[PDB]
């Protein structure tokens, strides 16, 4: 059992731009971060990211986000959001290697973007 | 304590042909628990394919509906994906996993998946 | 969305033991600990009404359901585990799909 | 646009050695997690080895001792050195940016190549 922390709520203007952190306890590592959107039906994979600590982020994702990794968390920007792409962004932490692995869910951070 | 989800029973099949993946599982009672079947296609991301829920009751996409069929057996602690009519747009990676569509869990565990390949 | 119900205050046993009830087709319940912005799934239970619910681990959380509330029991408690659970209550099956956050029971462990 | 193009399998003699490699254009394979999982006639994946991110290497235990995962960043390549094989070592050999733990969307595996264990 982990714990994740992110905001509860952040805003992101007509720029597009919205910035949120993505906290967990390392009791270790080789770890995995993907953001998920809350989508009526499912869950939707906006990106993902994979580093050993210490090291700057590979994204899988094709630039949708950018970040940055300071020790047990994770710095993410997510641009081009418009106003339809306001809802629940939710953080899946994988901690990878060594072993045991772990894997935590945030609360979500609600992203609200105007105009 | 340690969870497996061990998949079996893919392959290749030609179109029109029939497969019964299996997800033998240890560490929690199937028949008591609910579970998915997901799949990725090339180039494509995860779709979840069906879902049993603890009491029984399933739902289908309905581009597997008709055909796909899923099932436990309380003997062998085991899940089986019944896939009939395969087409070529049913070739992907399919993973078993004690996990739901609806919204992700920290105790979601997946198997380690199987390749079905439907070409001719 | 969904209303939740769960006791503002719970004092844990001698023995490490609190109880409290979660009020709200095919159900997850999952108990969340708000520590800081921090959240740690303490435990989760998935059931059908009428069943006695599973617990996708059985170590830490006991419970039963009876209609429309769930009565949970968390047992080896310390005083490092004061804080707030928050009872999560997901109508799953058949849809729609309900998503219902209870307020959070406010669990004290003395000593 | 990415591609994992795959290559180095066939026809072995038992005790002998392959080297499997995995051609990748569209991500930097050095800061990269692959994976080189297996499928046997008639049963499921079998992980037989990973590296990830940062270079750690694990293998299964079917496999230990006798497969050898790496990566050349000069040419952006996967490898697989596989040594003193048996016939349980047949199956088709795919390369992956996929960890055993849990799939994703951004899951991309190769074609596969097979690799033959014939006495």
């Amino acid at each position: 059992a982990m714990h994740v922390a992110q905001p509860a709520v952040v805003l992101a203007s007509s720029r597009g731009i919205a910035s949120f952190v993505c906290e967990y306890a390392s009791p270790g590592t080789e770890v995995r971060v993907t953001v998920l959107r809350q989508a009526d039906s499912q869950v939707t994979e906006v990106c993902a990211a994979t580093y050993m600590m210490g090291n700057e982020l590979t994204f899988l994702d094709d630039s949708i986000c950018t970040g940055t990794s300071s020790g047990n968390q994770v710095n993410l920007t997510i641009q081009g959001l418009r106003a339809m792409d306001t809802g629940l962004y939710i953080c899946k932490v994988e901690l990878m290697y060594p072993p045991p692995y772990y894997l935590g869910i945030g609360n979500g951070t609600q992203i609200y973007v105007i105009d | 304590g340690e969870v497996q989800l061990v998949e079996s029973g893919g392959g290749l099949i030609q179109p029109g042909g029939s497969l019964r993946l299996s997800c033998a599982v240890s560490g929690f009672t199937v028949s008591k628990n609910y579970m998915s079947w997901v799949r990725q296609a090339p180039g494509k991301g995860l779709e979840w394919v069906s879902v049993v829920y603890s009491g029984g009751s399933k739902t289908y996409a309905d581009s597997v509906k008709g055909r796909f069929t899923i099932s436990r057996d309380n003997s062998k602690n085991t899940l089986y994906l019944q896939m009939n009519s395969l087409r070529a747009e049913d070739t992907a990676v399919y993973y078993c996993a004690r996990a739901v569509p609806h919204s992700p869990s920290s105790f979601d565990i997946w198997g380690q998946g199987t390749m079905v390949t439907v070409s001719s």
